[PDB]
């Protein structure tokens, strides 16, 4: 019954930049392609939305995730976002 | 038990030239994309995987028979096998139980129905 | 987003647990009696069922 | 109107590498695991070139499979293996063969000698004789 | 969508609307009020007892 | 005394009456959910009374 | 209606209530109200049919048959009395099932009647009842020659067996 | 109202099936089968009494 | 049938002599008003017998059977108008004929008053059937087919005549059933058990066992347009009822070699319900049905002692309206899907929801749900064959298993999703789908209203 | 107790009884305890398993409950009593093995 839009992943995706404290939070926001900050930083870095969202993050979900906006972009395909 | 199943093997580097092995389907999915999408079909797909299933198994299976094997007669042992046990039940029935009704009684005096 | 405001299932629970608590302590309390009961429960050998639940 | 491999042959040495694929592809060029070989073992009413059996099996299990629909529910082309069973059946779980179910029913196997005894209530066993005694010996008086 | 009844949180723990908790405090007393025919008037077996049955003789 | 079972039989029988009512024959503006709840909620009471002549 | 000497049953015997307290009861309140709300839409109308249904009359008459031959006319290969002992013995056999079923419902009315006991009183049912349906699959029951309904050929025979191989070779009765 | 909600309901078929067993007592020669007394002492529907 | 055969001999000259599309709304028109006519003079009282008027007509006195008879023929001109609308109208008028030439020798047919009018009545078809397999049929394999359909039948039936004549010329006349009074008994011989063997087996041709049945899903399996004489052809199975004329009489008492044929449909019962599990053809599906409960009849007959001819009355007539109706149900979902296999119709209920309610009460009658026609019957084949022996609940029962498996084994198939295909298969169902796929259970549920006129001597 | 001879009805369901059935009975103390009415033990309905001691009572406890009608409990005192001659009638017959393992051995 309660609905969602954009705005919602806008702030998580944004959040957990800082809430990793490796990340510190002055990175860039959408748009920081996480080589500038093998493996448990393509896993760990979606293993803390794997506690909140959670949707199992399929074999195809890693190699799209380091665009961190282009993580986002799909999302909205798969949660079916607003207009 | 069905099964193990053995869903880990090792690799690295055994077969080399193995794959694209999905380059045999994948241009059948070009095939079965290119036909599925198109401005007017109005009908199904021919799909010749489901055409040479049924036919290759309801039909053309006495053309490959042959009597050649005795596990092709090995039939016998399913078919007629059981079908005289029964009988061989049923004929030592309904007559135990008739002796027991012609010789003596035993049953109910208020047995109209039956 | 939790939420427990809707009377229609507010009148479904209170309907029960008054009928509930209730269940045994009426019907059991006004009936035919039919058969004998056992009247006697011995040391060492009568409510310890309890003393199983508790552990 | 489909005439040229309508179905399977007389197999299974017909030149089978000609077989898979000229037509009827279960195999790619007849080194794939799945060329028309597994006629189990002919002589029966079995499957011939039979693009059927042997090739890898025991589920379609409607899987994650995203590359195409290509589980069990929306028609991959051609990779007909076996059918009419799989509907309702999977793959393998994390525990292995043991049947300790039998010997999970065997827990009351000890106690089927049980039903043999009786249950009466008092008094205690002292199981060592005859001074038990069960049933009425004398008379009133 | 149409109503806000009851706001959407991020763990700040969204308070209740204070009208249910009275209905939920009633009925945690008279089901202990029924503590009262537990043992009065009731025991746990009124009966009476044998002495053990021997005297025979 | 024939009031008895009499009341049993008014209650197996206003259970077709939703039923009757699915035949589109000048039916209720619709309120399906609230008409069955009423339909159940006076059989309850005729349900109650042969109980305590059987008590008797 | 009925006749009375073909459902007997003992005389209802319904006791006192026996209140005794002056506490309030509910069945002071239901007798007193719900019966005047029954005997308006009913006994009325009930009484305006049995006016308005006695202004013509219409009459439906007994069948009575007639039975000369019995049972040992005629000679073998016939045709014309062989029919009659036909329709003599197959309508005196419909008659023979439904007489048991008077009877059946005779037992049924000791049982839901005194439920408790049940099994030790009545007297006849338990004894008559299996002093019919005994002798009711003997000689009038064509086991199992029942299929082809035994028409005048079996149903006899199996008398012949009754009085043949019965009764005389008991060695020697 | 309140009035014929349930008027319509539940108090017309009440008259239609209370004709049904009224009918039906004088033509079936087994109606309603009640069962015996259940009596104790002896009382005033009979003229003996008991201890 | 005093003139019953004589008003719709003259539906006969109606068809070419007709206008145009009219035929169709001409041809059912008529053919209702007939309908009443067999309501109308049947169905009187009572006991033993009604000849009807002389050596024509016995009317049907102990087992009505003719109402059924005659409902088909204004059922299946509705059904055939699917696909048979693409050719001359003198070519489709011959096609309207010989289904209603077909109905003119079973009307004389299921009464027949004698045995040597019987016999060349009980032969009178095949000569319309095979036609009609023949022409305006479906893809090839239909001529061994045909030939399937010949060469078991007519293998069997000869014998008969070997038999008929030879009781005609030895014993009266078998012109007379109702002369049949003086009937001497039958021996166990080397000669009177082949007497009874002709006697019997040429009636299990038709009604098939777990021998001789290849040819059943051939004709059912490679059939007509859209059901259209298969509907007639479950009552050219039903319609070997003239066990019940025959060995009622006429060597009675030969029972000692009656347990090869109680066995033999017996183990072949519970065998060919699980031998379409693994089928993959919608009219195989109920081909195969069609053979289980349609073989627990036969049991009921060759034992005698009514309260076995009570359920064999009814049994009849279960599947007959019953697999006529999942017949119905298969011709419609084909003018849609040009292929019969059943894997095809995955993603079905969200686009026809109309016609999924009648799926669910036309499988709800092999569970067949106790107030019913049909376990009112089955109810008393175990009424008498457990006065038989004990044993034989055992596998009896287990049929009233494997079908609960084998009639929801197709309904959860109509249940899937996104169905991958099916730019065609638009049409929701129109009037003709769905008119034509009723009158079916509306008759069955209201002969289980007052079920008394189903119902044998008995 | 009971049990001499001879039940000359043929009535089944034992209730034709020779005086009234115990639980075993009776057997030492007293070896006659007798029973109560039978000709309303049959005309009240009261069902088998309910033959046994302490009936005159029972048949008169069961009274006030239909005399009471709009009443929980009719008499809680007599519900004491009537198992009161319940259970003093069973530490009657417990005496049993007392007597079983004292009697039947060695002497
Ligand atoms: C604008 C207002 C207009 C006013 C309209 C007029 C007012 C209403 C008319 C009054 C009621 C008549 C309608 C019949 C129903 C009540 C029957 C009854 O109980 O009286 C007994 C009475 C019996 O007569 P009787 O004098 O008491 O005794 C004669 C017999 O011996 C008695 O024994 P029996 O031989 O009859 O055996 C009993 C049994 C046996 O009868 C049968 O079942 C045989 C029929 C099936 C045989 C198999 C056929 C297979 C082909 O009969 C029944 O089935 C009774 C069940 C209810 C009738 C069945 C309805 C079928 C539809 O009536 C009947 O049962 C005759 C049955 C005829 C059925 C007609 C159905 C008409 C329906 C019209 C459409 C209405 C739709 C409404 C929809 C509303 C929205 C949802
Ligand atoms: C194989 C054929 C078997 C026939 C053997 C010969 C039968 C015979 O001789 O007739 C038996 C008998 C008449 O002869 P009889 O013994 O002398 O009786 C006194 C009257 N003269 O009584 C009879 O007339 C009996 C008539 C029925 C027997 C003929 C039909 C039996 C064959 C049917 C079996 C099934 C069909 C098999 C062939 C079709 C399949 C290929």
């Amino acid at each position: 019954a309660p609905p969602l839009t954009l705005e919602g992943i806008k702030d998580r995706v944004l959040y957990v930049l800082k809430l990793y404290d490796k990340i510190d939070p002055e990175k860039l926001s959408v748009n920081s392609h996480f080589m500038k900050d093998d493996s448990l930083d393509q896993v760990e870095i979606i293993m803390a939305m794997e506690d909140e969202f959670g949707f199992e993050i399929p074999d195809i979900d890693a190699e799209k995730l380091m665009c961190p906006q282009e993580i986002v972009d799909y999302i909205a395909d798969k949660k079916d976002v607003y207009e | 038990t069905t099964l193990d199943p053995a869903e880990y093997d090792i690799s690295s580097e055994t077969r080399k030239a193995q794959a694209e092995r999905l380059a045999i389907r994948s241009r059948l999915k070009r095939e079965y994309q290119l036909q599925y999408y198109d401005p007017s079909r109005r009908g199904v797909i021919e799909d010749p995987a489901l055409v040479r299933w049924t036919y290759a198994r309801s039909a053309n299976i006495y053309p490959n028979f042959r009597p050649n094997t005795k596990t092709s007669l090995l039939g016998a042992l399913f078919g007629i096998g059981p079908l005289v046990f029964w009988y061989y039940v049923f004929k030592t029935d309904r007559d135990r139980k008739e002796k027991l009704i012609q010789e003596g009684k035993l049953d109910r005096t208020f047995n109209i129905s039956y | 987003n939790i939420n427990e405001n809707n009377p229609l299932l507010i009148n479904s629970i209170k309907r029960l647990l008054i009928g509930s608590l209730f269940a045994g302590y009426i019907i059991s309390n006004n009936i035919p009696p039919t058969t004998i009961p056992q009247m006697t429960m011995p040391y060492y050998l009568k409510t310890t069922a309890l003393i199983v639940t508790i552990l | 109107a489909s005439h040229i491999t309508k179905d399977m042959l007389p197999g299974p040495y017909p030149k089978t590498p000609e077989e898979r694929a000229a037509a009827a592809k279960k195999y790619n060029m007849r080194v794939e695991d799945y060329e028309p070989y597994p006629d189990d073992g002919t002589g029966y009413g079995d499957y011939p070139k039979l693009p059927d059996r042997s090739q890898q099996e025991r589920d379609p299990w409607y899987d994650w499979d995203h590359p195409d629909l290509r589980l069990n529910w929306g028609e991959p082309m051609h990779w007909d293996l076996d059918m009419y069973i799989r509907n309702r059946v999977d793959t393998s779980p994390t525990p292995v063969n043991w049947n300790l179910m039998c010997k999970h029913l065997f827990g009351f196997v000890a106690f089927m000698l049980f039903m043999f005894w009786v249950g009466e209530t008092y008094p205690a066993y002292q199981p060592v004789g005859p001074k038990q005694y069960p049933y009425n010996n004398l008379y009133l008086e | 969508g149409g109503g806000a009844h009851i706001e959407p949180r991020y763990r700040q723990f969204p308070q209740l609307t204070r009208s249910q908790v009275i209905q939920a405090e009633f009925f945690s007393a008279t089901m202990w009020f029924w503590i009262l025919w537990r043992f009065w008037h009731d025991s746990d077996a009124v009966l009476g007892h044998f002495p053990y049955p021997d005297p025979s003789q | 005394m024939n009031m008895f079972s009499s009341l049993s039989l008014v209650t197996l029988l206003l259970l077709t009456m939703p039923i009757m009512m699915m035949s589109f024959n000048t039916y209720k503006p619709s309120n399906y959910p609230l008409y069955v709840k009423t339909a159940i909620s006076y059989a309850f009471i005729t349900s109650m009374i042969p109980t305590m002549m059987f008590i008797h | 209606s009925w006749d009375k000497d073909v459902y007997p049953e003992p005389p209802r015997r319904t006791p006192a209530p026996s209140p005794q307290t002056s506490l309030p009861n509910p069945i002071t309140y239901l007798t007193k109200a719900f019966d005047l709300l029954v005997d308006r839409p009913v006994t009325l109308v009930r009484e305006f049919i049995e006016r308005q249904h006695a202004k013509n009359k219409y009459y439906y008459y007994h069948r009575e048959f007639r039975r000369v031959p019995d049972i040992t006319e005629c000679q073998e290969k016939d045709v014309l009395c062989m029919f009659e002992a036909e329709m003599q013995w197959r309508r005196d056999y419909k008659v023979d099932q439904e007489i048991v079923n008077i009877i059946q419902e005779r037992l049924k009315a000791c049982q839901q009647r005194e439920g408790e006991s049940h099994r030790q009183n009545c007297a006849k049912e338990l004894e008559q009842f299996t002093q019919v349906v005994k002798a009711y699959q003997d000689r009038y029951h064509d086991l199992g020659a029942h299929y082809s309904a035994r028409k005048c050929l079996a149903k006899q025979k199996q008398r012949m067996l009754a009085e043949r191989k019965a009764a005389k070779e008991a060695a020697a009765a | 109202r309140h009035s014929i909600f349930a008027f319509t309901h539940v108090l017309i078929p009440v008259w239609i099936i209370h004709y049904y067993l009224k009918y039906h007592v004088t033509t079936k020669p087994y109606t309603i089968v009640e069962k015996k007394p259940r009596i104790f002492p002896g009382d005033t529907i009979l003229e003996t009494g008991e201890v | 049938m005093l003139k019953y055969i004589i008003p719709t001999i003259m539906l006969m000259p109606l068809t070419w002599l007709s206008k145009n599309n009219m035929i169709w709304v001409n041809s059912t028109a008529h053919s209702l008003l007939i309908s009443f006519t067999s309501l109308l003079l049947m169905n009187q009282f009572g006991d033993n017998s009604l000849n009807f008027s002389l050596l024509f007509f016995s009317d049907s006195l102990s087992t009505p059977l003719l109402i059924l008879t005659m409902w088909l023929l204004p059922l299946m001109l509705m059904a055939s108008q699917h696909h048979l609308s693409k050719e001359n109208l003198t070519r489709k008028k011959l096609f309207i004929t010989m289904l209603i030439s077909l109905q003119l020798f079973l009307i004389m047919t299921f009464t027949a008053m004698e045995l040597i009018l019987f016999y060349i009545l009980f032969e009178a078809t095949l000569v319309p059937t095979l036609i009609i397999i023949t022409r305006w049929g479906n893809q090839t394999e239909r001529l061994n087919a045909g030939l399937y359909f010949l060469f078991y039948t007519l293998a069997g039936s000869l014998p008969l005549l070997v038999a008929l004549i030879y009781i005609q010329n030895t014993v009266g006349s078998l012109n007379f059933l109702m002369l049949q009074y003086w009937v001497q008994p039958v021996h166990n011989s080397w000669s009177n058990v082949f007497m009874w063997l002709a006697c019997m087996m040429a009636f299990m041709v038709k009604m098939p066992l777990y021998g001789l049945h290849l040819w059943l899903p051939k004709a059912h399996v490679e059939a007509p347009i859209a059901g259209s004489m298969v509907l007639a052809a479950v009552l050219l199975k039903l319609g070997g009822y003239g066990m019940l004329r025959i060995t009622l009489i006429l060597n009675p008492m030969t029972d000692f070699m009656a347990y090869p044929f109680i066995m033999l449909s017996l183990w072949g019962m519970i065998m060919t319900s699980s031998i379409c599990l693994r089928q993959t053809d919608l009219k195989s599906l109920i081909a195969y049905s069609s053979v289980s409960h349609m073989a627990l009849v036969i049991v009921a007959i060759l034992i005698q002692t009514p309260w076995s001819y009570m359920g064999a009355t009814a049994l009849m007539i279960a599947h007959g309206l019953t697999s006529s109706m999942l017949f119905c149900l298969a011709n419609s979902n084909y003018e849609r899907i040009h292929s019969r296999t059943m894997i095809l119709a995955r993603g079905l209920q969200t686009l026809l929801p109309l016609m999924a309610t009648w799926w669910l009460l036309a499988s709800l009658t092999n569970l067949a749900l106790p107030p019913t026609i049909n376990l009112i019957g089955e109810l008393f084949v175990v009424m008498s064959t457990f006065s038989w022996s004990n044993i034989t609940i055992i596998l009896m029962g287990v049929n009233m298993v494997i079908t609960a498996l084998y009639s929801l084994y197709m309904l959860i198939m109509t249940q899937r999703g996104k169905y991958t295909y099916h730019i065609n298969n638009i049409s929701p169902s129109f009037t003709r789908e769905n008119a034509l796929m009723s009158l079916h259970i509306l008759p069955l549920l209201l002969l289980t209203l007052n079920p008394k006129i189903i119902l044998g001597p008995l | 107790a009971r049990r001499y001879l001879g039940d000359a009805s043929v009535e089944p369901d034992p209730l034709r009884m020779p005086t009234f059935p115990p639980d075993y009975g009776f057997p030492e103390r007293k070896e006659r305890e007798m029973v109560a009415t039978q000709q309303e033990m049959n005309d009240a309905q009261l069902v088998l398993q309910q033959r046994d001691y302490c009936a005159h009572y029972l048949i008169r406890f069961l009274k006030c409950k239909r005399d009471s009608f709009p009443n929980f409990l009719a008499c809680k005192h007599e519900r004491h009593d009537w198992d009161y001659c319940e259970h003093l009638d069973y530490v009657k017959r417990m005496k049993e093995f007392e007597r079983e393992r004292r009697l039947l051995q060695r002497k």
